[PDB]
RNA sequence: UUUUUUUUUUUUUUUU
RNA sequence: UAUAUAAUAGAAUAAGAUAAG
């Protein structure tokens, strides 16, 4: 490959004038096909990164820059896309400050001074926003964990004003983003929940998930909306996804639902399809079932069997909850308990102070843990960690 | 070892703790430095806690402000200012204490404003950690210190602090030179209300801090002296020398405590090191007590061990011996020959003190004199007029007569001629200096000197 | 003039998207590139040539 | 700075009285000033009320008229920072002194709180 | 010793020369005293160096990540908006006037940077350098880094290394060049005479006059002006050779070989490191310090001290 | 559960009480220190927050600002406390700094002529009880009925009106709940009347009733979380025996100086419940309750 | 063991 | 008859002497 070798050499020596779009195209073909030794060759990738760092990245989308950075990081080159400045006085438009926020969110590099600057250039021109632009900027501000509640409240009032121009997904996303904001007012939240429950007959499972997350974040002050959604979703309980059933369980635990008639139906529906849950969802379902006092003789066995296939590679932060659930429940969990102790013995090196303390506390009164070899290892590790406890 | 950035910060903090308060094992420091060298947080998202821990552990292990990890952490602290809550504020402040860049100054000032604004909503842990962290940076925000002292007094009126908190608080408030008699009175009252919960290890540092702060009240010193007299038996050489220094700082002539302390010191004469001997001699010089048997014992022990003598230890020892009058023959020779080897470690004022102590005792060795004179060109910039006069007189007694060494000293003298020629003492010293160097060596200083001002 | 041949091989790849004088073509075309054409190529030409090379080597027998 | 159980605790009561008199000396001359922002008005009124200083009805009328003219900017213009707690304190002060002083201000504050124009302190 | 405060017990000394050995950064640590035998260079390489006065090592001496770290440190050294800490710890820097220029050069970097300090103690290059100097002791003298501009990096004229090292008595030196980037004739690869190290029985050609206000042609063509007729006859048969170096490639150079560096006409900067190793029994010539703010030697005193550490000791 | 207390300003403590009883400042600060210690030792409050001193003696009554009804932190009207606006804002700043609610519900500050006073609201199993009297007119009662009263099945939250005479202290002073179905009142006319009224309102529930000495201030942290400790005044020992016989744990507390100053133990603390705002359908960690491995 | 805290302060006359 | 799209979060945790105005 004389021509290919010459092209690679000219790219390595930084003698080719590359545009951002050309670097993006090269990254895409290297990450997709990779028939050539592009990613395996370090010098060519270093030269491409040097060309990309000095290029003009304004002519590419935030997603494209993120993909370029991800491709560079996959091989070892520590790459980070440039930070875009706030638009000048002429380019101050509702569609450009939203772009600034979107790039800040996508590239995972947030500057609070820039957030304040683009929040002070949005108020005078806030009357030029499209109905969907408000629902976009609300979620963008929520995802940046901004503490400005007055701006979000004004945005929510405007979103309420253009109710008829928004789809169900926009309403649900606005509701959940509003619920995530800590300092927002409660009258706005009540109005938004009324709006959601008025347009609640068109919800897709994604909108159900968003509404359930919003309710769980808000707390037991909004029982009526949860009661309405429980009464509505009773028709769909059998034909329902597992994740939204787990979210129903979490909301049931949070609100302290005293109507224990539908709880049985939803719990049975969840335990029927519990086989299709990941680590976090299964752990949350376990906690919600325990806090609702639902662990029976048979469903506990099925959930434990589901946990068995996950207990080998559980995260260190998901071992203590299952141990606590097994401890409180009076049923048989010896096999699961032994597997969890083995996993904890494996993870003793990376366990933090709090997780190690919880693991030791749950196994304080456990008879089989007396002779298990975790005692000496955990004692030595606790002696080492005693400075951080 | 491949780990997540949070899982790396946790082990880094553990390594810092073990290397800090569980023996300074060099292998731990080398392993931590190697681990942190390849650590980067450019892509992964972390809490403020993890970034603060990484920055603190990097700065602790010798990493300056030019590294990639330090730059990324400082950039994070500059951008996301509202995520650095009170819990993770002292960590960032302590990390930025040593750094003296522009970003470090901005971060320190922002954290100072945040702490001064929220000084009324903290607890014992947060207040103690914040004041301890702000002690190390050398900042001079008096309004913040007043707010924190007020909060300390209100929080300690209800018996919240304990021995470790009181020790840390006293050390932090004494290092910052805040002579608030009410604050230290409250700290002392809280200490005395902690009956038998203030052990020796928590009592000696409190006395040291109360001595260093320089409180005018002499009634407080009496209680500390009595409680020390009760606790003498349970002490090593470190705390004996520590209270020698502390009660030298107080400046009150106690008798029974000094006798018992001298008895315990001569008991532990086989455990004294260079720093303890230097501290004891300096304390005796400061207090003025003449104890010739103890001086003989300390001189013999210092003769026994000479390699451990650092520049500070050497300077303090020779100054104390010269001031007292007692002096050995071979001990001085060993100290001078050793200081010749480590002449590149003396500070701006330690060098002057050592040179003047050797000159005043009429002990002149060519190697030591040459080493100190050649070294006395990087330190003339940081010298006061009195120290410059002392160094010039030491050089005159050493008979250097080297222009490359003399012209910076004379430049410093000319740049500080008012404080040089108007010293209440030292007139005979300057007269001898000018008698040695003559009028033609430096005209302008001669013209000023024949004008008396 | 590497951009013209790069675009020609791009068109050949497009035609191959939906073998004689197809895979045999764009092999002589890519090896046609002289030293001067390679040394006087912009970023777009290099990117197009690399894309074509990757696709051809994917569907060529043994070489690359 | 006066203590009810100190060295001169018996003499503490006259001192307060003296201070109160001096407060009234500023209290009667409270119409000539021009308040730039609400916090100044709130601080002056809080100091007067806490120490139980006497203020003439004319001074209260002028003060509340200026306060009404000041708050008649943030809510109807809405282009531009009066927090909700400051508005609540102003409403409490007006209610304590009587709503006949500034009848417009009471309704304006009530409609402002119903509307929600005033932001929160957390924001 | 004295008492170190608790938050300062992990700090490194101001002068990095105070560290007795090498830090754990870059490579792990120096191997055992009997584990240094795996870095020996081939005898053919030694013969090639003794015949040509230069040779490039068979393999790169640093992995890629170490190269990125070294390049980052070189970048941080040349900072201008925020000057590097420990700047006054260098023998000389191009930013002493705070302005800069197309070419950035830094000397004595090993006292003011991690990694660069560890680069001195690399077994791969130190063992080879010791083998060059008749298998004897090696002492670091000093090191420097060059970083050329993006598109106007100047070309160093023809030069002999020993022309400035007149304080050292014998001709006992070696130079190691590490290329932190990929170099070429248009980017900064070194061009040197294949046989100039054995001219005039070891003598030195006179200093070369160059005009710093013109192009590279005259800079590279001054060699004819500085040589005599017979040297021209030798040069004609074997013209000067430009060696292209990749990342991590190391080049051993004799102190008496005539070498120059081409300018930078690429689209970005290029960085190179030079490290000068002496051998044992190398003596001074005149009184006073060889380098600014260093130990003062006698007339014929042997060169040693903390400023010139021992980096490899056979037997 | 976080308890908020305010340190007493030593210099401005009044020489004599409201009736004329003399007080001791040093004894007052000593008793406040002991109260803070015995509140820290409660083993149920997660953290005790101490507020800075304010140049007023009535600012010690930190409970005259808020009532926790159900899951709402209702704010009492500013009708007779126009000098405590800044104190209330400072207390709210303290609450914000501790992770509590951003602000309070203003359901009572807007209702016309709604004159209400805290302490008249006493919690009870699935409901509250309010005391009609001089400091709480009928408009507050009807607003509370509108906001909180629910008469549905499996969701009932009923509020009861307890009429009281014109010379009675706040209902929370002499009427309270403790432990698992335990009731505490003073043995005087007010206590018997309140007990009888609540018996009439809730006839089908049988409750343990404990009588205490009149003038004996107590404090029980009743709520969803089961607790047994009941802080009680040190001077009275009959009440301690009565509480202990009921199966509860009594804790003596020295409270003489506050009694001479008219401040009760109930009005000196502001218990609040803060729940972490879970994000993404997650559940936080609770406290270790129950005995692990009952069947081994 | 009883001393103290809560502003938008903006008015310094040099030839550096 | 055209060369190209990219978003899911979890952890509550305190070390301690600078030769001063």
């Amino acid at each position: 490959p004389s021509a290919l070798h010459l092209i690679f050499e000219r790219c390595k020596l930084n003698l080719v004038e590359f545009t951002a779009q050309d670097v993006y195209q090269i990254c895409t073909t290297a990450y997709n096909m990779d028939t050539l030794g592009m990613l395996q060759d370090p010098d060519f990738m270093r030269g491409l990164h040097d060309a990309f760092r000095r290029s003009d990245q304004t002519v590419i989308s935030p997603f494209q820059a993120n993909l370029i950075a991800d491709t560079f990081r996959k091989v070892g080159i520590n790459s980070m896309p440039k930070e875009v400045s706030v638009p000048e006085e002429d380019a101050i438009s509702p569609e450009s400050l939203i772009l600034v926020l979107r790039n800040m969110n996508i590239t995972k590099q947030r500057d609070e001074r820039k957030i304040n600057e683009v929040l002070k250039l949005m108020f005078p021109i806030l009357d030029e926003f499209s109905p969907t632009q408000l629902s976009l900027t609300v979620t963008e501000l929520a995802r940046l964990k901004s503490t400005n509640a007055d701006f979000v409240g004004k945005l929510a009032k405007r979103i309420m004003e253009y109710n008829d121009d928004l789809s169900a997904l926009d309403i649900s996303s606005a509701a959940v983003s509003l619920a995530y904001c800590p300092g927002i007012s409660h009258n706005i939240l009540y109005r938004m929940m009324q709006i959601v429950e008025e347009r609640m007959g068109e919800f897709q499972p994604e909108d159900y998930i968003n509404v359930l997350h919003a309710l769980n974040t808000l707390g037991p002050k909004f029982v009526n909306t949860f009661r309405k959604i429980v009464e509505c979703g009773l028709q769909h309980v059998e034909n329902m996804d597992a994740v939204t059933l787990t979210n129903y369980m979490v909301c049931f635990s949070t609100m302290d639902y005293k109507q224990r008639e539908h709880i049985d139906i939803y719990a049975d529906a969840l335990v029927e399809v519990a086989t299709d849950l990941s680590e976090k969802d299964l752990v949350m379902a376990f906690i919600a079932l325990q806090r609702l006092r639902l662990l029976s003789d048979t469903m506990f066995g099925t959930m434990a069997s589901c946990v068995i296939r996950y207990a080998a590679k559980m995260d260190p932060r998901n071992i203590a909850p299952i141990m606590d659930i097994c401890s409180t429940v009076p049923h048989a969990s010896d096999h699961l308990m032994k597997v969890l102790m083995d996993r904890a013995v494996e993870c003793t090196r990376i366990l933090t102070a709090n997780q190690l303390g919880d693991i030791l506390d749950i196994l304080g009164l456990y008879p089989p843990a007396r002779e298990h070899p975790l005692v000496q290892l955990f004692g030595k590790q606790a002696r080492l960690r005693l400075d951080l406890m | 070892s491949h780990l997540s950035a949070r899982n790396i910060a946790t082990e880094a903090l553990q390594m810092k703790k073990l290397h800090q308060e569980r023996g300074g094992n060099p292998m731990l420091a080398q392993q931590a430095r190697r681990v942190l060298f390849a650590t980067s947080i450019a892509g992964q998202n972390l809490d403020a806690r993890s970034v603060a821990l990484l920055l603190n552990t990097a700065v602790y292990f010798g990493m300056e402000s030019d590294a990639k990890l330090v730059r990324e952490c400082i950039d994070y602290c500059l951008k996301n200012d509202k995520l650095i809550t009170v819990d993770v504020l002292p960590i960032v402040v302590t990390a930025c204490a040593t750094l003296k860049s522009r970003d470090a100054r901005e971060v320190i000032e922002m954290q100072a404003q945040k702490a001064a604004r929220n000084a009324k909503f903290l607890d014992a842990k947060d207040v103690t950690n914040i004041i301890s962290a702000f002690s190390k940076t050398g900042i001079n925000h008096e309004k913040l210190f007043a707010f924190l002292s007020r909060r300390v007094q209100t929080l300690a009126r209800v018996g919240e602090f304990e021995a470790a908190h009181l020790v840390i608080l006293a050390n932090a408030f004494s290092r910052l030179r805040y002579r608030d008699k009410f604050l230290f009175g409250a700290i002392a009252r809280r200490a005395m209300s902690l009956r038998e919960r203030v052990t020796v290890n928590e009592l000696v540092p409190l006395i040291v801090a109360f001595s260093k702060i320089g409180l005018k009240d002499p009634k407080l010193s009496k209680r500390f002296a009595t409680k020390a007299m009760e606790y003498v038996d349970q002490m090593n050489a470190e705390q004996v020398a520590s209270m020698f220094m502390a009660f030298a700082y107080f400046g009150i002539r106690y008798d029974q405590l000094f006798g018992v302390l001298t008895n315990r010191a001569v008991e532990l004469i086989d455990e004294f090191n260079a720093q303890y001997i230097s501290t004891t001699l300096n304390a005796f010089q400061r207090i003025g007590i003449n104890n010739p048997e103890l001086f003989d014992n300390l001189a013999e022990r210092a003769l026994a061990v000479v390699q451990d003598h650092d520049a500070r230890d050497i300077s303090k020892t020779v100054t104390a011996l010269a001031h007292f009058g007692l002096k050995d023959e071979e001990l001085f020779k060993r100290l001078a020959s050793h200081a010749a080897s480590i002449a590149d470690q003396f500070d701006a004022m330690g060098l002057v003190n050592t040179a003047h102590a050797f000159a005043r005792t009429n002990f002149l060795q060519q190697d030591m004199a040459v080493a100190l004179s050649e070294r006395s060109v990087y330190v003339c910039r940081l010298l006061d007029a009195g120290e410059t006069r002392r160094l010039l007189w030491a050089l005159a007694k050493f008979q250097v007569r080297d222009p490359k060494i003399l012209t910076p000293v004379f430049n410093r003298c000319l740049a500080l001629h008012y404080d040089f020629f108007a010293d209440p003492t030292g007139s005979e010293e300057i007269e001898e200096i000018f008698d040695f160097y003559g009028p033609n060596f430096c005209p302008p200083l001669y013209q000023l000197y024949i004008s008396r001002g | 003039t590497a951009l013209d041949v790069a675009m020609r091989v791009n068109k050949l790849k497009r035609l191959h998207q939906t073998k004689k004088q197809v895979e045999l073509d764009a092999w002589r075309d890519l090896n046609n590139l002289t030293e001067a054409q390679i040394n006087s190529a912009e970023g777009k030409a290099v990117s197009l040539l690399l894309n074509s090379w990757a696709y051809f080597a994917k569907y060529w027998e043994k070489g690359a | 700075q006066v203590s009810d159980g100190g060295r001169n605790a018996m003499n503490a009561e006259p001192t307060r009285q003296k201070l109160r008199a001096m407060g009234e000396q500023i209290g009667c001359r409270l119409d000539e000033v021009e308040y730039p922002a609400l916090p100044v008005i709130l601080s002056i009124l809080d100091v007067v009320v806490t120490l139980k200083i006497y203020v003439p009805k004319k001074c209260l009328q002028v003060i509340f008229s200026q306060a009404n003219d000041m708050v008649a900017i943030v809510m109807e213009q809405k282009d531009d920072p009066i927090t909700a707690e400051e508005g609540r304190q102003l409403q409490a002060l007006l209610s304590h002194y009587g709503n006949d002083l500034a009848p417009e201000l009471s309704q304006r504050m009530k409609e402002a709180f119903r509307e929600g124009v005033l932001p929160d302190e957390a924001s | 010793k004295s008492y170190v405060l608790k938050f300062l017990r992990g700090q490194l000394p101001e002068d990095l020369k105070d560290v007795n050995g090498a830090l754990g950064c870059l490579y792990g640590t120096l191997p055992d005293v009997d584990e240094f035998g795996q870095f020996v260079i081939s005898p053919d390489v030694v013969n090639s160096f003794h015949q040509f006065g230069y040779v490039k090592m068979p393999i790169p001496v640093l992995d890629h990540q170490q190269i990125d770290k070294l390049a980052d440190e070189v970048n941080e050294l040349a900072n201008n908006v925020e000057h590097h800490p420990k700047t006054e710890r260098l023998y000389a820097t191009s930013l002493a006037d705070l302005t800069g220029g197309p070419l950035f050069f830094c000397q004595g970097q090993w006292r003011a940077a991690w990694g660069m300090h560890d680069l001195i103690y690399l077994p791969t290059i130190t063992v080879a350098a010791s083998q060059i100097l008749n298998n004897s002791l090696v002492r670091l003298w000093y090191d420097e880094v060059f970083m050329k501009a993006a598109r106007t990096g100047p070309c160093v004229p023809w030069q002999q290394n020993y022309a400035r090292w007149q304080h050292t008595k014998p001709v006992n030196h070696v130079t190691v060049m590490i290329a932190l980037d990929t170099m070429n004739k248009d980017r900064g690869a070194p061009c040197l005479v294949p046989g100039s190290h054995r001219w005039r029985e070891g003598g030195l050609l006179p200093p070369v006059s160059y005009d710093p206000t013109k192009d590279e042609a005259h800079q590279l063509n001054t060699i004819w002006e500085i040589i005599n007729e017979e040297e021209g006859e030798m040069l004609m048969d074997t013209p000067p050779v430009t060696v292209d170096l990749r990342r991590g490639e190391a080049l051993l150079i004799h102190p008496l070989t005539l070498f120059a560096t081409h300018g930078n006409r690429s689209l970005d900067a290029v960085r190179c490191c030079f490290i000068h190793y002496m051998g044992e029994k190398t003596y001074a010539v005149q009184n006073g310090p060889l380098l600014p703010h260093t130990t003062k030697f006698q007339a014929d005193a042997m060169i040693q001290g903390p400023f010139y550490p021992v980096v490899f000791d056979p037997a | 559960l976080h308890a908020f207390v305010r340190s007493p300003h030593y210099r401005t403590i009044p020489s004599a009480g409201p009736n004329g009883i003399v007080v001791n400042r040093d004894m007052l600060v000593h008793q406040f220190r002991d109260f803070y210690k015995t509140l820290q030792h409660c083993s149920l409050v997660d953290k005790v927050h101490l507020m800075s001193e304010r140049p007023s003696v009535e600012a010690l009554r930190v409970a005259d600002q808020m009532v926790s009804i159900g899951a709402t932190f209702l704010e009492m009207p500013l009708t007779g406390m126009e000098h405590r606006a800044t104190e209330f804002m400072e207390s709210m700043r303290y609450v914000r700094g501790a992770g509590g609610p951003s602000t309070l519900a203003s359901y009572l500050q807007d209702t016309e002529n709604c004159r209400c006073n805290s302490g008249d609201v006493v919690c009870l199993p699935n409901g509250i009880a309010v005391g009609h009297g001089p400091r709480t007119n009928a408009v507050a009662h009807t607003t509370l009925k509108q906001l909180f009263e629910v008469k549905d099945d499996q969701f009932s939250f009923d509020v009861f009106t307890l009429e009281q005479e014109g010379d009675a202290p706040p209902l929370g002073d002499y009427f309270g709940f403790a432990g698992s179905n335990v009731l505490l009142t003073w043995k005087d006319e007010h206590g018997l009347l309140a007990v009888d009224q609540y018996q009439q309102k809730q006839p089908h529930t049988e409750m343990n009733v404990v009588y205490l000495e009149p003038g004996c201030h107590f404090l029980s942290f009743y709520g969803v979380d089961h607790t047994i400790d009941v802080l009680v005044q040190k001077g009275y020992e009959r009440s301690m025996d009565s509480i202990a016989a009921a199966g509860l744990n009594p804790i003596p507390v020295q409270w003489s100086e506050m009694d001479k100053l008219g401040i009760s133990m109930r009005a000196a603390v502001l218990p609040l419940k803060f729940f972490k705002a879970n994000v993404g359908g997650m559940l936080s960690r609770n406290k270790s309750r129950g005995a692990r491995w009952q069947t081994h």
